[PDB]
């Protein structure tokens, strides 16, 4: 009926002055576009059909041919930056806003997706969406008592789309816009469908990826514990975004950090430090790190949830990138930690561990693991007992790695090892 | 994150 | 603000 239309037939139908020719040749467009076998987005925006599709988005006469200009534009904002802009230029945005009133459940669904392809190309078209007054429309579709009552895959898009509002860094979303946001943020995060979760992670995902201003709106909006809760999921797509988010609340302030521990996130540290998906290692490793450059009293709490043998163990075996934030986690464990502490440290055994990795290339885990050794040491002193690391050192082949090092010609790697050497192995 | 747009092919 | 802190 209407598949596998040539672009010239569908432009013929289009510029034709017969709708109902237009809402056929509009919809032959749509199933066009909708192949993901490299669906002809070009040959359709170089025919002039975009200003004919925004401005069928706006005959409320005929709904058909608004669903079918909104899924055919919906796809062409899929694609590229310069796709996307084609849309823009056309002047969708404020069309598609207009959708969202629709009575239509099945067009205003797709103008909120039309919408978020346009905010999710990046920044701009993310400010513009919100200059256009869509942030309104789109929360008032979710002001219900019970969520649960909207349909699944409705809700499913309304939190992607919002969730695209809140994405990208340069700049961020307006404060006062993610103010207006976090609200309906806080209750999707408590909704029951997966989907959602992990879509309302990662908007607080993005969120919480900035500066301490940032994450302190998120914070105080009281959704830590929810996120350690959804930590523990057994869907992965939820407990990836839900890891991003604790981990960038872990790198603002010292009481940031602390509400995430009294949340109780260290409990579940033992299963994500050991996490098959490589991904969740790197990322709880690198979060480990942060909260080892905390306070003595959180460096405790790692100690007391017993998370330092993890720590020993993705020293010793992990891929490459989870074994350097290991280093890091051991740098600022031993750089802000008490001698006892450090004196732990060495007897869940980090010694050997950390020095079989001096043999990486990496010039950069190189100064971490030769800082570390030095804070050990510094420690090993205030207790007189330098030798007995040394001898340690030497019986794991550290020290004849440690000087072999002094060859080394980025310059600090250098002397910081030579330093090692002439002091504790003399 | 996830995918930055979404394409609808049903 | 902790300066021991590092980003991704």
């Amino acid at each position: 009926g209407t598949v596998n239309w040539s672009v010239e037939d569908i432009v013929k139908g289009i510029n034709s002055n017969n709708l109902e020719s237009q809402l056929q040749a509009t919809q032959a467009a749509r199933k066009l576009l909708s192949r993901e076998k490299q669906p002809p987005i070009d040959n359709i925006i170089r025919a002039g059909l975009i200003p004919k599709f925004v401005s069928f988005l706006g005959k409320t006469d005929c709904s058909p041919i608004q669903f079918e200009s909104a899924w055919a534009l919906t796809n062409i904002a899929s694609g590229t930056s310069e796709q996307t802009k084609a849309v823009v230029d056309g002047g969708a945005i404020p069309a598609f806003i207009s959708l969202l009133a629709s009575p239509h459940a099945h067009i205003s669904e797709q103008a909120v997706w039309a919408l978020g392809n346009i905010a999710g190309d990046g920044s701009a078209f993310r400010d513009l969406v919100i200059k256009h007054g869509a942030i309104d429309p789109l929360l008032a579709l979710l002001a219900v008592p019970d969520l649960s009552t909207l349909a699944c895959g409705y809700l499913r898009n309304l939190t992607w789309t919002l969730s695209n509002l809140c994405r990208n860094k340069n700049p961020a979303p307006p404060l006062d816009a993610v103010e207006q946001i976090l609200p309906t943020l806080v209750r999707l995060l408590h909704h029951n469908d997966p989907e959602v979760l992990a879509d309302s992670c990662w908007a607080i995902s993005y969120l919480t990826d900035g500066p301490n201003e940032r994450i302190e709106m998120v914070v105080k909006k009281g959704v830590v514990p929810q996120l350690v809760k959804l930590l523990g999921a057994t869907e992965l797509p939820i407990v990836t975004p839900a890891l991003r988010a604790i981990g960038n609340i872990v790198t603002g302030t010292d009481e940031q950090t602390q509400k995430v521990i009294d949340a109780g996130a260290l409990a579940v540290f033992p299963s994500l430090l050991t996490n098959p998906k490589t991904n969740i290692q790197k990322e709880a490793t690198w979060t480990m790190s942060n909260i080892t450059a905390g306070r003595q009293d959180q460096i405790q709490q790692v100690v007391n949830h017993g998370l330092v043998p993890f720590l020993v163990g993705v020293l010793s075996k992990a891929d490459f990138k989870t074994q350097k934030e290991a280093a890091w986690a051991i740098t600022n464990y031993t750089s802000g930690g008490t001698v006892e502490q450090i004196v732990y440290l060495v007897h869940c055994g980090i010694i050997e561990p950390l020095m079989n990795l001096l043999s990486a290339k990496d010039t950069k885990i190189i100064q971490v693991i030769l800082d570390a050794i030095s804070n050990i040491f510094q420690a090993a002193e205030k207790l007189g007992e330098t030798e007995k690391l040394s001898i340690m050192i030497e019986e794991c082949g550290g020290l004849d790695k440690i000087e072999a090092l002094q060859r080394h010609e980025n310059e600090s790697v250098y002397k910081a090892s030579l330093n090692l050497i002439e002091k504790y192995f003399s | 994150s996830n995918p930055r747009k979404r394409h609808r092919a049903d």
